[PDB]
């Protein structure tokens, strides 16, 4: 069972008046536990999962000043582009940085990540190797010859592969009850006649943990694609997942088709009959 | 825990 | 860049007519961030609706998801109402317990 920690940073200026709208979060796996949002009072970085409430004032004093520089950053990066680009003061744009490692089921460095866009397109990413850029266009090449000069790279890999795997470590460890649970998808089929003829039998994965699911579908014992609609995964809302797939079949044919669910917490796919 | 170094672009 | 939101209308728990839910409105694969999202009873916006924090998937589009305490009935209906730059005049999904 792999693992990641990732943030997610955005900001979005504010045109005629004051500082950009800056919002942070920080989840490990699929579980937001922290959030920094400038437009709130309280101007600290926040808890979002019990488990990381266990940590002390020193742990919130630190990640609320980081956070804030990372503000101070964005803000910067904001004004920059808008010169690299010769844009106008006039609209509103856009920074995106995120940022993480993964490890694998030895809780071991397995992939780093830091990457940015403006106005939702890639601008630049640090490669798999954590030692060169991918710089999308030539404003992009600007920042990666002053990052390469002020070797950026390598005090990135420091944290990646270092400290950024430690305290996953730590949260894996201090959020176990939960983190390292396996919420196996609860399954059922609904099925509805369209017309006398025709009918939409319908496979639900509910209450699941991780995200991470695959419903198909099979006639007779192969796989089905056409006539089936698979929704996109989504949050219930508890910090589990949803997902549906449908498929039409001729009215009386019900038995011919069986849903297939793979899942991390099932040891065995499970099969659905109508 | 959050990178504590940040550089700009 | 300009993309519009994927939006799905549904429940926390299952759908039982009389028993105390949440209704949910998630929005994705949109961008820019800037969205107005209501949760209509009736066609009338919910007034305490919460949302979670803006965050984004591997292609930079965001996402959030809207929620509210809720519960089904037979004859109220439910819907979402969704605003974006992208959209000429205001898209309304109604909750469907099938869907």
């Amino acid at each position: 069972g792999s693992h990641s920690m990732r943030y997610f940073f955005t900001s979005v200026s504010r045109p005629g008046r004051g500082e950009p709208r800056f919002i942070a979060v920080g989840y490990v796996d699929d579980t937001q536990f922290v959030r920094f949002d400038s437009d709130a009072a309280s101007q600290r970085m926040e808890p979002r999962a019990p488990w990381i409430e266990q940590e002390g004032p020193e742990y919130w004093d630190g990640e609320t000043r980081k956070v804030k520089a990372h503000s101070q950053t964005h803000r910067v990066d904001l004004g920059t582009l808008r010169g690299y680009y010769n844009q106008s003061e006039a609209g509103s744009h856009t920074v995106q940085r995120m940022y993480g490692c993964d490890v694998g089921s030895d809780w071991r460095f397995l992939r780093g990540y830091h990457q940015y866009a403006y106005d939702g397109k890639d601008y630049i990413a640090l490669k798999e190797d954590l030692r060169s850029w991918t710089a999308a266009d030539m404003a992009a090449q600007t920042t990666k010859h002053k990052w390469e000069a002020a070797h950026v790279a390598e005090q990135l890999r420091a944290y990646l592969e270092g400290t950024c795997v430690e305290w996953l470590r730590r949260y894996l460890e201090n959020g176990k009850e939960t983190l390292q649970r396996t919420d196996a998808p609860k399954t059922h089929m609904t099925h509805h006649a369209v017309s006398d003829h025709e009918a939409t039998l319908r496979c639900w994965a509910l209450s699941f943990y991780p995200a991470e699911i695959t419903l198909t579908w099979q006639r007779d014992g192969e796989d089905q694609t056409q006539d089936t609609e698979l929704v996109e995964t989504r949050p219930a809302g508890d910090g589990t997942f949803q997902k549906w797939v449908a498929v039409v079949v001729p009215s009386g044919q019900e038995q011919r088709y069986t849903c297939h669910v793979q899942h991390e917490g099932l040891p065995k796919p499970l099969t659905l009959r109508w | 825990g959050i990178l504590g170094l940040v550089f700009t672009l | 860049i300009q993309r519009t939101p994927k939006i799905q209308v549904y429940s926390r728990h299952p759908a039982e007519n009389g028993k105390s839910n949440f209704l949910n409105c998630y929005v994705s694969g949109f961008h820019p961030s800037d969205i107005e999202v209501d949760l209509l009873k009736n066609g009338e916006r919910i007034e305490k609706v919460e949302h979670s924090d803006l965050s984004f998937s591997k292609d930079w589009s965001f996402y959030l998801l809207y929620y509210t305490e809720f519960t089904p009935t037979e004859k109220d209906e439910y819907a979402c109402r969704v605003n974006h730059v992208t959209l000429s005049q205001p898209k309304i999904v109604k909750w469907d317990r099938d869907m």
